[PDB]
């Protein structure tokens, strides 16, 4: 259905232990393609996935150069964010920048995205007009200003616009098989006892792609929201998602129970209970 | 691909 | 500021004693970044376990993916031990077969 394209950058120093080390990494949905780590042997932007090993010598020639330079940048931002919040030089301190496009169940921007933090809070973020800035707090505010005028905002509009949507198009196409197919969840209810008067009933999704999915208990047709322990979606390794929802129930009340299970691989969603086979 | 603009906080 | 790492120690396919697999270990929501992971069989270490490249959510936390090829038993005990700054000391958390 809809697709995005997403870049994140992380920027850490570390006193007294070299300069600060520059990670980026490239996504399309819940699928890396790149990565660029300042801390290897050589630096180099490498490829991630299939389909991306394609592209030619220009385009990575061209990535390299590009998170090159953001490694002496980023490097310049963490000694400004210092002067910025009166910080001294013996800190470790973290700059993280997250951008991309999204692209519209068509093909058309959807909206883009652009924001930074310091040390995990929000510093600046383009709004959704691509053209104006939330600055977090009074420092953010002086590079919202040095960023006015300079007009970033307006290259920024041009790369979301015209760039970002051309190559994740072309990205889509290329990686075909995967980017635009989803594998639905293999699901099934598991019982495991807990007292003479309660049970854990546990509902599981396995093997399924991209990562959003909604899994919910609902007993009587009441959804258990408050009562259904959830944990956080996870990644198999072999490029799907795991995740599972919990319930206790009194013995003998087990069927009262359902799971709902919704995934853009699934026609419509499915509904599963307890089979203890005889 | 990456955007290239001036990120100078 | 600080936050402390969720862990979940599991496996790629559902668990058959003698066929072989990928033990996991997935740390997420921490910050800052510099995190340590060990798998452990019966309370040593493996030596051969990879990871992936470094990320964070739009919550701005880090998550990475520590794994190691595997093949369970009825016997062999398996656990992650993670140290991060936000830990007093490393915490381990043992495998299950059904989580």
């Amino acid at each position: 259905g809809s697709h995005s394209m997403r870049y994140f950058y992380t920027a850490m120093s570390r006193p007294g232990r070299g300069e600060p080390r520059f990670i980026a990494v490239g996504y399309v949905d819940d699928t890396q393609f790149v990565r660029f780590d300042s801390d290897a042997a050589s630096p180099r932007t490498e490829p991630r996935p299939p389909w991306i090993e394609q592209e030619g010598p220009e385009y990575w020639d061209r990535n390299t150069q590009i998170f090159k330079t953001n490694t002496q940048t980023y490097r310049e931002n963490l000694r400004i964010a210092l002067r910025y919040y009166n910080q001294s030089e013996a800190g470790s301190h973290i700059i993280q920048r997250m951008y991309g496009c999204d692209l519209g169940p068509d093909g058309r921007l959807l909206r883009g995205h652009d924001q930074s933090a310091y040390d995990g809070k929000d510093y600046i973020a383009l709004n959704e007009d691509l053209s104006s800035w939330t600055a977090a707090d009074t420092a953010a505010q002086i590079t919202q200003r040095k960023w006015e005028a300079a007009r970033v905002a307006e290259q920024l509009r041009a790369y979301l616009e015209g760039l970002c949507v051309e190559w994740l198009r072309r990205y889509l196409e290329n990686g075909k098989e995967t980017l635009q197919r989803a594998d639905p969840p293999k699901t099934h209810v598991t019982h495991h006892p807990v007292s003479d008067h309660e049970a854990t009933l546990r509902c599981w999704a396995l093997g399924f792609y991209p990562a959003e999915i909604t899994l919910t208990w609902q007993r009587d047709g009441e959804d258990q929201t408050q009562d259904t322990e959830l944990v956080e979606t996870r990644p198999a390794g072999d490029r799907t998602f795991q995740k599972w929802a919990a319930v206790v129930v009194p013995s003998g009340e087990e069927q009262r129970y359902t799971c709902h299970v919704q995934h853009e691989g699934l026609p419509k969603p499915l509904t599963l209970r307890w089979e203890p086979h005889h | 691909t990456p955007y290239d603009i001036n990120q100078m906080l | 500021i600080q936050r402390t790492p969720k862990i979940q120690v599991y496996s790629r396919h559902p668990a058959e004693n003698g066929k072989s697999n990928f033990l996991n270990c997935y740390v997420s929501g921490f910050h800052p970044s510099d995190i340590e992971v060990d798998l452990l069989k019966n309370g040593e270490r493996i030596e051969k376990v990879e990871h992936s490249d470094l990320s964070f959510s739009k919550d701005w936390s880090f998550y990475l993916l520590y794994y190691t090829e595997f093949t369970p038993t009825e016997k062999d005990e398996y656990a992650c031990r993670v140290n991060h700054v936000t830990l007093s000391q490393p915490k381990i958390v043992k495998w299950d077969r059904d989580m």
